[PDB]
């Protein structure tokens, strides 16, 4: 079971947080996640992160996105800083399939997301 | 810091090949006494001596006949031409009683060995499988008790309590004067190593982080594999058992000079069937690994070049998996590493005219496919699971592992009588057969 929170209204440059809630199943023997609907478009790629601590980023948000990982209230966090116009879609939380594929384009587990605009 | 953990871990990697080079049987045929007096007499050549006088005959088989016979005849007080001997003694074969070696065995080596000095090479072969059964059971047994003996004292006096008898026991076992004795230092020396090396890995790992970890996971092989490459110098000027003995095990005295649980990992039907298949592989791959080397040890035309060609093709194998980790699934590397463990097998049976060329090649390709195939079930391991304070049941886990490590050098030493190749179809068929279970790993319910 995944829920996505957060999201809002900003005008230029701002901040805000998003947090994905796991259900402790999930949390501790699987991988997290973040893509990013695009309307209009093919659905993109974010960020990963595992148990060890290791993470990817894609080439167009590398040095402005930041992953975390919480283990007290059992949720992934996301820290968007210094938005571009071009960043404005849903967000969906999703457990990507390791064994399969690339690693990272194949899914079993959707939130249905949330919304932001800038 | 990385200076004392290479050291440790290039002197424990020894004591699991060791037997290569301390036992090795060479070429032999008990001592009939009278020819070397008819040798001295007569001017016999020492080249064709075993020629007319071996009751071998025949090359083809007759271990038996050549290693455990005697032409029991009176070699004294006889006439010869001093051509052949036994053309008017007996004048055919099997026509004369033969009988077993009384005296002795005559070997052909510069050195010597535990074979050559406690003649276990008749009717007590089965002996030598006992070397390997008794660390084995050292395996098992030490990693049990290791857990109790570290609380009440804490582990700042273990790990200075343990390293001391690796040391006297090598030793000692340096200055054995029966078979018995070498057999309970042995066990002595292999309770403790295993413990010791695990506790070592752990206080190395312990400064990395995220991503140095697994930087820092791949210096523990590449100082494995220096520990191996330089045991090849050692052997090569040192042709004495004991010399050696003595000699590798002095360093090391100078060198010391809600919560994650087993409960949930089972209950729920999609992380029960995931492990049921990855705790397998590991098993096969280690069955696998710790046979070849034992089968490479004992047909090896020349042993001192093969050991050290068969690392600098290891080397690569962590360069390729990490290099792999990226762009391609998980199940591609491990079904096609365990694919080519296989078919090198089924190649070797079958190439006997100009098998020295290949096999050089061919082995190298086997130990490079089994390599790649074991760093990724680490990675994936570090990947996927939680990190397990201490448990039980991965204690029962490792003596299992070890239980199924007691049986093989058994069976791959007493299965070679029947037939020479027959130790190599039971490779072939677990590499084969562990390829084709990997494939049920992908979850097939809604992947896309």
């Amino acid at each position: 079971q995944l829920q996505e929170s957060g999201g809002g209204l900003v005008q230029a440059g701002g901040s805000l947080r998003l947090s994905c809630a796991a259900s402790g199943t999930i949390f501790y023997y699987e991988i997290m996640g973040w893509y990013r609907q695009a309307p209009g478009k093919e659905r993109e790629f974010v960020a990963t992160i595992d148990q060890g601590g290791i993470t990817n980023y894609a080439d167009s948000v590398k040095g402005r996105f930041t992953i975390s990982r919480d283990n007290a209230k059992n949720t992934v966090y996301l820290q968007m800083n210094s938005l571009k116009p071009e960043d404005t879609a849903v967000y969906y939380c999703a457990v990507p399939d390791v064994f399969v594929g690339r690693g990272w384009d194949y899914l079993i587990y959707w939130g249905q997301g949330t919304q932001v605009t800038v | 810091a990385f200076l004392i953990l290479c050291l440790l871990s290039a002197a424990f990697a020894p004591i699991c090949v060791g037997i290569v080079f301390l036992g090795f049987t060479p070429d032999h045929h008990c001592q009939s006494p009278g020819v070397a007096e008819l040798s001295q007499r007569c001017g016999w050549s020492p080249a064709e001596e075993l020629n007319y006088t071996v009751p071998g005959l025949g090359p083809a088989g007759e271990a038996f006949l050549g290693q455990c016979r005697r032409y029991e005849v009176d070699w004294n007080q006889s006439a010869l031409s001093c051509v052949d001997p036994l053309a008017s003694l007996a004048t055919n074969r099997s026509h004369l009683p033969l009988g077993p070696c009384q005296d002795g065995w005559v070997y052909d080596t510069p050195g010597s060995s535990i074979v050559t000095e406690f003649n276990l090479v008749c009717a007590d072969s089965w002996k030598l499988d006992l070397f390997q059964s008794c660390l084995n059971a050292g395996f098992l047994f030490g990693s049990l008790g290791v857990g109790y003996f570290a609380d009440r004292f804490g582990r700042k006096l273990c790990l200075l309590g343990t390293v001391l008898v690796n040391a006297v026991s090598g030793v000692l076992m340096a200055f054995s004067p029966n078979y018995m004795s070498m057999l309970l230092f042995r066990l002595l020396q292999g309770l403790v190593s295993k413990g010791n090396w695990m506790a070592g890995y752990t206080l190395i790992t312990e400064f990395v982080g995220s991503g140095s970890r697994r930087t820092v996971a791949i210096m523990y092989q590449m100082a494995f594999t220096v520990g191996l490459v330089a045991l090849t110098g050692l052997a090569y000027a040192l042709p004495h058992w004991r010399w050696l003995q003595l000699a590798v095990s002095l360093p090391t005295f100078l060198f010391l000079l809600l919560s994650p649980s087993f409960a949930d990992l089972f209950r729920t039907p999609r992380l029960r069937k995931r492990t049921f298949i990855l705790m397998y592989l590991w098993f096969t791959d280690s069955v696998l690994y710790q046979g070849l080397i034992l089968h490479m040890g004992a047909t090896s035309g020349n042993l001192y070049l093969d050991f050290l060609y068969s690392a600098l093709v290891e080397i690569p194998g962590a360069f390729i998996a990490l290099i792999t980790i990226d762009r391609v699934g998980r199940i591609y590397p491990m079904a096609m590493s365990n694919l080519l463990a296989g078919a090198a097998c089924l190649v070797m049976i079958f190439i006997s005219p100009d098998l020295h060329w290949l096999n050089i090649i061919i082995m190298c390709v086997g130990r490079m496919g089994i390599t790649i195939a074991i760093q990724m079930i680490c990675l994936v391991n570090a990947e996927l699971y939680p990190t397990f304070v201490r448990n039980l049941g991965v204690m029962v886990c490792s003596s299992l592992c070890d239980i199924g490590g007691i049986i093989t050098p058994f069976i791959v030493f007493r299965l070679r009588e029947v037939w020479q190749a027959l130790p190599l179809i039971l490779f072939a068929v677990l590499g084969l057969l562990a390829a084709g279970v990997t494939l049920l790993l992908p979850e097939t319910k809604g992947v896309a």
